[PDB]
């Protein structure tokens, strides 16, 4: 639930940033706590991430999951409101 | 383009330089010319090294022999009148992984090279990097020369400072400016690698590269002392010019280590490794440039039980790095 709330806030901030900026870039989900990182390594949570539209790190070059630039403020807000 | 930039372009795209680097690695240039180097072959060579890695941790003389023969078939070497050395332990895995890292960058450079304009301008454009000369009289140049002087067999002279901005990289790095503990750090490399580094940025060894081939696993490595990073230029009297990067690195929570550790994944909550050295820039003289630490103090004793001489810093996501400066250095022996 703490990781869920962190996720929600990440989605909403990405929505706000894209809407304000007018152009959108991929955003990393950067866990700052062990517990949140632990959530990111969890199969269930990852399945949730994939449905909401969050992409796994690129093979070899990345460890952080990314909010794809394609996702609009509306899609992000819907994903956030959905859980 | 300004003369120093033109000279920069010429030296990093130097084909004869790439050949000599390959020869220095005992590669058989006649059996595998620069032009037939391929990404596919290097990828498969990495994978063989990962097989040697696995064999070593379990392995017989004859499967070692075959892996070795498989490797050398893919990447022909010239050993002169010596028997070809077997790939028999972690030492050989590391040595081959490092050579493949360099071959990969050389392949990227040569692939870029594949009368509209000067050849210089065409090649510059292929780098997709804005390169500007930093004025030697600026505060910028002063700070950077201090960082060099203070954290210095050879003695070091700064010839040119370039401000560099890779296309797309500011936007990629931007979210990590939210991350704390950002530091301006050194990354040295062979000159033959810099076309690859400017066009693609600093990159991590691939999944098929052996993790045991890298002192702190597969990440991007930095130093806070220029003499540490100068070693990775592999300069020589016969050729006393090296190139070195300054990069801003978003380190976040550092996992502090005192010995080599072939990390596959950081501990939860950690964002980088710091290898703790015997020597460190005097923390007293650190300065901050808009939230970015520049440890340009002269080297003092860190007071740390370590096997490292100097600090090392490693990150494992490529977006945690933003290249800021490229220095052309003279090594005076």
């Amino acid at each position: 639930s703490i990781p869920l709330l962190w996720l929600q806030n990440c989605l909403i901030r990405a929505a706000d940033d894209r809407e304000e900026d007018g152009c959108s870039q991929a955003v990393p989900l950067v866990p700052l706590t062990e517990e949140n990182e632990e959530a990111m390594e969890n199969e269930q949570f990852q399945q949730l991430l994939r449905k909401l539209g969050v992409r796994p790190p690129a093979s070899g070059q990345e460890t952080f999951w990314r909010i794809p630039a394609k996702l609009s403020p509306t899609q992000l807000r819907r994903a956030a409101a959905s859980l | 383009l300004p003369k120093p930039v033109q000279d920069l372009i010429k030296m990093i795209f130097d084909v004869e330089s790439m050949k000599k680097a390959m020869v220095e690695y005992e590669i058989d240039l006649q059996k595998m010319p620069l032009g037939k180097l391929s990404k596919r072959q290097i990828q498969a060579a990495y994978s063989i090294l990962s097989e040697v890695q696995q064999a070593v941790s379990q392995s017989s003389d004859s499967q070692i022999l075959d892996l070795s023969n498989r490797f050398y078939t893919l990447i022909p070497h010239d050993f002169g009148m010596k028997k070809p050395p077997l790939l028999n332990n972690a030492d050989s895995v590391q040595a081959k992984v490092e050579m493949l890292d360099n071959l990969l960058d050389i392949e990227v450079a040569y692939s870029l090279l594949r009368s509209s304009k000067d050849p210089i301008d065409v090649n510059y454009e292929k780098l997709k990097t804005d390169i500007k000369v930093v004025d030697r009289d600026s505060e910028e140049a002063e700070i950077i020369r201090k960082y060099v002087k203070n954290t210095h067999a050879y003695d070091l002279e700064v010839i040119d400072i370039f401000k560099i901005e890779r296309e797309g990289e500011c936007q990629r790095y931007k979210p990590f400016k939210q991350l704390h503990n950002r530091r301006l750090l050194w990354h040295g490399s062979r000159t033959t690698n810099f076309a690859g580094i400017l066009s693609q940025g600093l990159r991590i060894a691939p999944p098929e590269a052996p993790v045991t081939g890298y002192m702190f696993g597969k990440g991007i490595y930095f130093a806070d002392m220029v003499s540490k990073s100068a070693n990775y230029c592999h300069t020589s009297q016969g050729d006393p010019i090296g190139l070195i990067l300054l990069g801003e690195v978003a380190l976040g929570n550092m996992y502090e280590l005192k010995h080599a550790s072939h990390i596959s994944k950081l501990p939860k909550g950690k964002h980088s490794v710091k290898g703790l050295g015997k020597t460190t820039p005097d923390p007293s003289a650190n300065i901050s440039l808009d939230g970015v630490d520049v440890p340009l103090g002269t080297g003092i004793s860190s007071g740390v039980d370590t096997s490292l001489l100097y600090n090392e810093y490693i990150v494992y996501d490529i977006a945690q790095v933003n290249l800021k400066y490229l220095l052309k250095l003279k090594f005076n022996f």
